[PDB]
C-alpha cells in the first residue's frame, strides 16, 4: 500500500553489544530477526518491541540471515567462514556447512526451498543443499570480494556483486554468467531484484519497449558506494534511470511491498524513500545517531526496521 | 564461546600492534618539530 | 638604538621561542614513556 | 681558538640557562593560576 516511514518511531531494541549488520522479517509471524557483529542472532517482537532470544552458534561476527519460504529454516553466514541452518521451531543450529574459504559476506535461499547461495571473500559463489550440506557447484567469475547475493522469486537466477564494480547474473542450470554488467562509479555494496508487481509500473516509469513474448523481463537494482543507485534489466542489461541525492555510502536497498517507492538506508545516517516513475517523492527521514546498515520492509504490515551500527535497532510505522 | 572469546582477544591484540606503529611515526614527528624549534632559536640567539 | 632595540625584541621572543622548545620536547618525552611502556605491554602479551 | 670558544660555549650555556628561566616561570604561572583558583574555591565554601 502506500505504506510510508514517518519521523516518529515505535521501538528502539537496544540488545545487541556490537553493530548490528542486519535486520529481515519473518515470512509469517510477527518476529523480526537481528544480526550483528557479536556473533549473536537477536529474535524480537517487532509488534510490541520485546525481546524474544538470541541465538549464540556462532564464532566471529555474523555477516547475513535469511529465511525460506515458510519461515521454517533460517540461513546464517558469519567471518568464522561458515553457513549454520536453523531450525525454528526450537532455535538451535541443525546444520553446519563449511568450506567456501575466509569471510563469508551473504547468505540466501532460493524460493524452492532445498538449496542456498552463498558469497565471500574468496571471489566465488556456492551452492549448498539445505537436506544434505554438500557444495554441488561454485561460481566463479568474480576477480574480487563479493558482497551481497540474491536468487529471484522460482529459484532460477541470481545476482552477485562485488568490489569488482560488476554486477553479474548466474543461471542455475547453466551455471554462466548470462548478464555482467561493469559501469558503477565505485564499489557496489547491495542489490535487490523487483516483485512482479512493480514490473508494470517499470514501464511507464522508463519508457521499456516488450518484446515479442511481451513480458518487461526480470529486473536488477544496485547500490553502490558511489551514492548511486542504478535499477537494471535483466534481459538486455541496460541501464534505465539512475537515483542520485544520498549523501554518503548506500548500505541497503529494496522495493516497497506494493512496487511504487523506492526505500533506502546509507551511511548518510539518514533513511530515503524516493519515487522513479514520476521523481516526486524524495523523503529523507533521519534514522540513527551513527552509521545506518541496513533495513527491511514487512510484506504486509506497515512497519520497516533499520539496524544501524549504533547497536540499536530501530521500528518505523508505515502511513 | 572459548574461540569466540580468543578471536577478539587476538584482534585486539593486532589492533594494538597497529597503534604501537602508528605511536612511532607520531614520535618521529615530534622529534623532527622539536629539532626544527631548537635549531631557529639558537641561530637566532646567534643573530642577537 | 635601532640595533639595540632589536638585540632586545628580537631576542627575549626568541626566548619565548625556545620555551616553546621545552614544551615540545615535554611532549616528546611523554610520548616516548607511552612508547616504552606500550611495548612492555605487547611483548609481554606475546606469549597468550 | 680560546675567546671564541668561551663565547660558543658560555652563551649556549646561557641559552639553556634562559630555557631554564621560561621553565621556572611557566611553573609559577600555573601556580599562581592554581593559588587564585583555590582561593576561588575557598571563598565559595565559606558559607559551607
Amino acid at each position: 500500500k502506500e505504506w510510508i516511514p514517518r519521523p516518529p518511531e515505535k521501538y528502539a531494541l537496544s540488545g545487541h553489544r556490537s553493530p548490528v549488520t542486519r535486520v529481515i522479517f519473518h515470512p509469517v509471524f510477527s518476529v523480526m530477526v537481528s544480526a550483528s557483529e557479536d556473533a549473536t542472532i537477536k529474535v524480537w517482537d517487532y509488534e510490541t518491541g520485546d525481546f524474544e532470544r538470541t541465538l549464540k552458534g556462532h564464532t566471529d561476527s555474523v555477516q547475513d540471515i535469511s529465511f525460506d519460504h515458510s519461515g521454517k529454516l533460517l540461513a546464517s553466514c558469519s567471518a568464522d567462514m561458515t553457513i549454520k541452518l536453523w531450525d525454528f521451531q526450537g532455535f538451535e543450529c541443525i546444520r553446519t556447512m563449511h568450506g567456501h574459504d575466509h569471510n563469508v559476506s551473504s547468505v540466501a535461499i532460493m524460493p524452492n526451498g532445498d538449496h542456498i547461495v552463498s558469497a565471500s571473500r574468496d571471489k566465488t559463489i556456492k551452492m549448498w543443499e539445505v537436506q544434505t550440506g554438500y557444495c554441488v557447484k561454485t561460481f566463479t567469475g568474480h576477480r574480487e570480494w563479493v558482497r551481497m547475493v540474491r536468487p529471484n522469486q522460482d529459484g532460477t537466477l541470481i545476482a552477485s556483486c562485488s568490489n569488482d564494480q560488476t554486477v553479474r547474473v548466474w543461471v542455475v542450470a547453466t551455471k554462466e554468467c548470462k548478464a555482467e554488467l561493469r559501469e558503477h562509479e565505485h564499489v557496489v555494496e547491495c542489490i535487490s531484484w523487483a516483485p512482479e508487481s512493480s514490473y508494470s509500473s517499470i514501464s511507464e516509469a522508463t519508457g521499456s519497449e516488450t518484446k515479442k513474448s511481451g513480458k518487461p523481463g526480470p529486473f536488477l537494482l544496485s547500490g553502490s558506494r558511489d551514492k548511486t543507485i542504478k535499477m537494471w534489466d535483466v534481459s538486455t542489461g541496460m541501464c534505465l534511470m539512475t537515483l542520485v541525492g544520498h549523501d554518503n555510502w548506500v548500505r541497503g536497498v529494496l522495493f516497497h511491498s506494493g512496487g511504487k517507492f523506492i526505500l533506502s538506508c546509507a551511511d548518510d545516517k539518514t533513511l530515503r524513500v524516493w519515487d522513479y516513475k514520476n521523481k516526486r517523492c524524495m523523503k529523507t527521514l533521519n534514522a540513527h545517531e551513527h552509521f545506518v546498515t541496513s533495513l527491511d520492509f514487512h510484506k504486509t504490515a506497515p512497519y520497516v526496521v533499520t539496524g544501524s551500527v549504533d547497536q540499536t535497532v530501530k521500528v518505523w510505522e508505515c502511513r | 564461546e572459548q574461540q569466540m572469546h580468543l578471536n577478539v582477544g587476538l584482534r585486539k591484540i593486532k589492533e594494538t600492534v597497529d597503534q604501537v606503529e602508528e605511536l612511532r611515526r607520531d614520535l618521529r614527528i615530534k622529534s623532527q618539530e622539536l629539532e626544527v624549534k631548537n635549531a631557529a632559536a639558537n641561530d637566532k640567539l646567534k643573530k642577537m | 638604538r635601532d640595533l639595540e632595540a632589536s638585540i632586545a625584541r628580537y631576542k627575549e621572543e626568541y626566548a619565548v621561542l625556545i620555551s616553546e622548545a621545552q614544551a615540545i620536547k615535554a611532549d616528546l618525552a611523554a610520548v616516548e614513556a607511552k612508547v616504552n611502556r606500550s611495548t612492555a605491554l605487547l611483548k609481554s602479551l606475546s606469549a597468550e
